[PDB]
């Protein structure tokens, strides 16, 4: 399958609280279990003591316009040089926007 | 929901009997490429559905497969587009595993996809949002999953790009015609 | 120099509450703690960087005039400043004092409302008390003829405090002020229609957690009325109904305006009217219940001249036909078609129909059964059920006017007419008209919202004598609240402490119950350890948790009781069993005690 | 068992708990006035959650310290055994738990809890069993205090499986109160811990058999077929138990595959049985 802790990450997101989730996080992070956890072992002591662009279409830009041109081909191509580009959400919406 | 249920005690009846040898686990590992040239269609057929292992791994894998699928199949009635794309998702990965038959299975591949495309599909979705600390949604994560697979785990790299590429060109092909 | 002294007092707007302000278009700070000096100091910042040159030139002239000259009319007015806290001024509690002092020395008993205050100063020791002088000056200020006074006589003959019990007196106390109040009212107000006045007799911590806890007090919370409530097409009508009441009945933070609510009814109406046969699912009723209010105020004349009487008729008379179909309620309008052809037209058969028809509804309160038996009085040969019954579903329901007049009906005749039945309903009577005996609930919340803390406990403070319970809690909640665990407890002059006490026990005997466990902890803070078990029983009796539990804690160990381990078992036992969710505390305090038992067996 | 990463996951895992919940007995204090209300604040979802797991965490703990103390050191063959047929039984259980929602939530997890821990010990002890078969050294009989510390393993678990039985039945017996869904719910307790202490009794014939025999050896047909007889013995003692108490019950699940399970290990007694014939 996959590594038993992703899946279960995943599923949280249908039924339980996503309260659970993040600490799983820690256990994958945390999994590479550094003998810096003495730096968490710090760490878990100080959480203790604290009580006491506009050229993106541009760049979506096509020669041509509109789209009913015949040069449909230039057309997937500007949309595949985005399409490498379309995988980022923080600009992904921004297309949206 | 009922298909759900059949996809379930397929693949539970699978593995199932793949764990107990009542039937020969050869013939599961078959993908297309050796297929091609034997000529053995049945021999993916099954490979639809199949884990391995019936055990509680497995178990939970195959349950949050059914989980999934309960969150898409009584919605996918909506999204009429998912018919006219899994036959092209069925069909989209064949030159892709040309090159590695990769031992991933297929369901496996096809719901991971699923998932990949619903969360672009409601990617502005913020269903779920913990204040102060972690202020993300949807199409945030798949990246964090796959990309640090390959760090931590070292898989193949071409091998997971197919886990998601099939589903990046289909939302292309989606959001494209919104566009022209 | 007072003349000219009066015509600059005139411009600076004695006192804004923010109450009324509000209303043209939270919650507050309590401290937990008082120091003297701090207050000394918070008054010298105050005069020195806060207040302006006008203002300083008016207080000094107003000294000087009330000094240099008796003038005994700055006098009173410098004592109404300083004391309440009006034109600005800071809150100083020795100055009032002295100042109403010298008033009653220059008017030589001539004024009975210095004299009250005067009392109020004397018996609560704020300025020691000595009850000698408060009941001579209670006396005296009865004599000239306030209300208050005699209230507040009544009152202590009644609750047994400071005098022995005696429902006698207390009896001709309250039914002399029970009937100048009904002399009060005219005849319109009292048969035809009650006038509306907000309550402010909403107990404070109601707004905040709570007494005692969060989700572990007895007594239910009382905030009667805090901003009732409950995508386009639907939500418009009960949006606008919602407008409408909470600009009707005003909630506590802004007081009520019904000018607003009026026009946007006027209007609402005009523009719903032609097309409402096509709102049957949902909004024909939401609909017809405005409706309904609209016509309600169009009777009564609220936010405008005069009532409109036949637009009135009509428009109640169309909101029942309406309402026929769809099966909507009738109660208000039925209500209101009865008062009409009563009084306006004199068509009374109509009438007894409409009551007939609403009495069993829901939102009908007293006006029918009191109406009712005034009819079948005045007409005998109609049928219509008996006097005294009515009156007295009446008086259960809790129509003001009826009270009195049932408790009349009751003096004259046996029908189990004890002194403290009637002592009883005069004073509920008396208690709960409220309209003209307690305003100054109004004044101390407004100064309460706006950092006067002080001037809140002193209001609310001269309303505990009276015997306004909610006054009583108040007060002591603002002089001591509990303190928060594993925390120094408050650093309040021990003199506030033992007033706070008498306070919640008073409380506690009148009808409530979680000041008796505050009043306990209060003295177990300050090691009595003795008479708390009285009041912890006590409580016991009327099944408080916290109590039960923290009498068990009492006994298992020394304080008091010596160590009767088995009844602490027995006591913890009991907190299982009359409620479930403390289950888990029950069973791992027993736990605690079995460990400390096994433990030392083994010594 | 336990890879290096696997034993630091514990130890993260151990001290995060820790963390928590502290944090949240702190937190649920000083936004209280008294000790009942810092106790129905616990009781709330999430700090609840906290709890649980504190107290399984160490609850799980303490049956480590246990077994040590008993077993000492567990074998191989003796641990994959135990990981492989875990999760068969972790979903019993939870299959026991679900069939009672949140009225009768907590209470059933605990009996839940100590069976499992059971059945773990049964599982070694057999091992343990063939360990004493098949390490057996004739250089000594089986001295009174070998076969003592044996039997002092074997009767632990016996007296703990009697008590609780009995108990359970005087529960019973004394609890005819309208909730009859905890008269069920003590009776399938009983089954668990009934099946356990057969399985006690099948050790106990194997075990005094083997004693028997070697008693002899030293002292003065073919052991199998009364080894098989035993096991038909106890198997049958199995499903009419299973019968007698669950058809009271009507169970439509558990009754049906208790006893489908059954019926198939009474085609394995067939199987004996016609052994058996051969061999009479």
């Amino acid at each position: 399958s996959f590594p038993l802790l992703l899946v279960l990450i995943r599923t949280f997101y249908l039924i339980g609280y996503n309260s659970l989730v993040p600490f799983f996080i820690i256990l994958e992070f945390g999994s590479f279990l550094p003998w810096k956890y003495i730096i968490l072992l710090s760490l878990l002591f100080i959480f203790r003591t604290v009580w006491n662009h506009n050229v993106l279409d541009v760049v979506l830009r096509y020669i041509i316009p509109d789209p009913v041109n015949d040069r449909v081909i230039t057309a997937v191509i500007k949309n595949f040089v985005l399409f490498w580009v379309t995988l980022l959400p923080y600009v992904k919406e921004k297309l949206d926007d | 929901p009922l298909v759900t249920r059949l996809w379930t005690i397929g693949c539970l009846v699978l593995s199932g009997l793949t764990s107990l040898r009542i039937v020969d686990p050869g013939k599961v590992v078959y993908s297309y490429d050796l297929v091609f040239k034997k000529g053995q269609y049945g021999r993916l057929l099954y490979s639809i559905f199949d884990y391995g292992a019936f055990n509680w791994i497995s178990m939970i894998n195959i349950f949050v497969s059914a989980n999934h699928l309960s969150t898409l199949e009584n919605s996918f009635n909506l999204r009429r587009k998912f018919c006219w794309i899994i036959f092209l998702l069925l069909v989209i990965l064949v030159k892709m595993t040309s090159i590695e038959q990769p031992a991933a299975s297929l369901g496996v591949l096809l719901h991971e996809n699923l998932v990949y495309y619903e969360l672009k599909k409601n990617g502005n979705q913020m269903n779920v949002r913990f204040f102060g600390a972690i202020d993300v949604s949807p199409s945030i994560f798949p990246i964090y999953m796959n990309a640090v697979m390959y760090f931590v785990y070292k898989r193949s790299w071409l091998e997971i790009a197919m886990n998601f590429m099939p589903g990046h060109v289909i939302y292309y092909m989606d959001d494209i015609i919104g566009k022209i | 120099p007072w003349p000219e002294a009066r015509h600059l007092l005139n411009t600076i707007a004695k006192s804004r509450d923010p109450m009324k302000e509000a209303a043209m278009e939270v919650g507050f700070y309590v401290p937990m703690d008082y120091s003297p000096r701090n207050e000394e100091k918070n008054y010298q910042s105050i005069w020195q960087n806060e207040i302006t040159d006008s203002q300083r030139h008016i207080y000094e002239l107003l000294v000087q005039s009330s000094e240099q000259f008796n003038n005994s009319e700055a006098t009173y007015t410098l004592s109404q400043i300083h004391l309440w806290s009006q034109y600005n001024f800071p809150h100083n509690m020795t100055l009032a004092h002295k100042y109403l002092e010298k008033f009653n020395d220059l008017t030589h008993f001539t004024n009975h409302s210095a004299i009250f205050d005067l009392a109020v100063m004397y018996a609560t020791g704020g300025c020691p008390q000595d009850s000698a002088k408060a009941l001579l000056y209670y006396q005296r200020a009865a004599q000239l003829g306030n209300l208050k006074a005699k209230q507040v006589l009544a009152y202590k003959y009644y609750s047994g405090f400071n005098v022995p019990r005696n429902f006698h007196k207390s009896l001709v106390l309250y039914r002399d002020i029970a009937e100048q109040l009904r002399k009060s009212y005219s005849r319109d107000e009292w048969d035809i229609v009650f006038p509306y006045w907000e309550s402010y007799n909403v107990r404070i911590s109601d707004f905040e957690s709570g007494l005692l806890g969060k989700g572990l007090n007895s007594v239910p919370s009382s905030t009667v009325r805090k901003r009732t409530t409950r995508d386009a097409s639907e939500r418009r009508i009960i949006r606008i109904y919602y407008a409408a009441l909470n600009d009707y009945k005003g909630t506590y933070s802004q007081s009520r305006n019904c000018e607003r609510a009026k026009n946007l009814l006027e209007l609402t109406y005009k523009e719903f009217q032609p097309h409402v046969d096509n709102l049957d699912p949902l909004q024909v009723f939401y609909y017809v219940r405005c409706l309904q209010l609209l016509g309600h105020m169009y009777f009564t004349g609220e936010g405008s001249s005069k009532p409109n009487i036949h637009m009135a008729e009509e428009i109640l008379t169309t909101s029942l036909e309406i309402s026929r179909r769809a099966q909507g309620p009738i109660g208000r309008a039925c209500i209101d078609l009865g008062l009409i052809n009563q009084y306006i037209t004199n068509n009374i058969s109509q009438a007894i129909s409409y009551y007939m028809k609403a009495m069993k509804t829901q939102a009908n309160n007293g006006i029918v059964e009191f109406q009712l038996s005034k009819l079948a009085t005045s007409f005998p040969e109609e049928k219509i059920g008996d006097p005294f019954n009515l009156m007295e579903t009446a008086y259960l329901n809790g129509f003001i006017p009826a009270i009195y007049e049932f408790a009349v009906m009751i003096e004259s005749g046996n029908s189990k007419s004890s002194v403290e039945n009637t002592a009883y309903l005069f004073k509920t009577f008396v208690d709960k008209n409220e309209a003209i005996m307690a305003p100054k609930l109004r004044t101390a919340f407004a100064a309460l919202i706006n950092d006067r803390s002080e001037v809140a406990l002193w209001a609310y403070s001269q309303l505990a004598e009276q015997g306004y319970e909610t006054a009583q809690v108040s007060a002591a909640y603002l002089m001591y609240q509990l303190p928060y665990e594993f925390e120094d407890p408050p650093r309040t002059t021990d003199q506030r402490k033992t007033l706070a006490i008498s306070y919640y026990t008073r409380a506690f005997k009148q009808g409530n119950i979680d000041a008796g466990v505050v009043a306990g902890d209060i003295y177990f803070q300050m090691q009595n350890y003795s008479k708390a078990m009285a009041l912890y029983q006590g409580a016991a009796l009327k099944y408080s948790i916290q109590a039960i539990w923290n009498l068990g804690y009492m006994h298992e160990h020394g304080l008091g009781v010596n160590r009767d381990f088995h009844l602490a078992k027995r006591y913890y036992d009991q907190v299982s069993e009359h409620d479930h969710r403390f289950y888990l505390a029950s069973k791992l305090s027993v736990l605690k005690l079995h460990l400390k038992s096994w433990l030392t067996w083994i010594t | 068992m336990v890879p290096e990463n696997r034993r630091k996951q514990l130890a993260i895992f151990v001290v995060v708990t820790y963390l928590l919940t502290f944090y949240c007995v702190y937190s649920a204090t000083k936004t209280s006035v008294s000790f009942l209300q810092v106790t129905l604040k616990l009781n709330e979802g999430f700090n609840l959650m906290v709890l649980s797991i504190f107290i399984l965490l160490n609850s799980t703990l303490l049956w480590q310290l246990l077994t040590k103390l008993l077993f000492g050191e567990l074998r191989l063959i003796e641990h994959e055994h135990i990981f492989e047929r875990l999760p068969f039984t972790i979903i019993n259980t939870l299959f026991m738990s679900s069939l009672f929602h949140e009225r009768y939530f907590f209470t059933v997890a605990f009996f839940g809890l100590l069976l499992l821990y059971l059945k773990v010990f049964h599982w070694i002890l057999k091992d343990r069993l063939e360990a004493l078969l098949q390490s057996i050294n004739d250089s000594t009989t089986m001295k009174t205090l070998i076969f003592s510390r044996f039997s002092f393993n074997l009767v632990l678990l016996a007296v703990v499986d009697y008590q609780i039985i009995t108990r359970c039945i005087s529960s019973i017996y004394t609890n005819q109160k309208s909730d009859i869904e905890s008269t069920s719910l003590y009776l399938i307790q009983v089954m668990e811990f009934t099946m356990l202490l057969i399985d006690l009794l099948n050790l106990f014939l194997q075990t005094c058999l083997n004693f028997w025999e070697f008693y002899r050896s030293q002292q003065s047909e073919g052991k199998f077929m009364y080894e098989k007889a035993i096991d038909v013995f106890t198997r049958f003692l199995k499903t009419a138990l299973h019968l007698s108490m669950l058809i009271p019950f009507r169970m439509p699940m558990m009754l049906l595959k208790d006893v489908v399970w059954d019926i198939l290990a009474l085609y394995q007694s067939g199987t004996s049985l016609w052994k058996i014939w051969r061999n009479n």
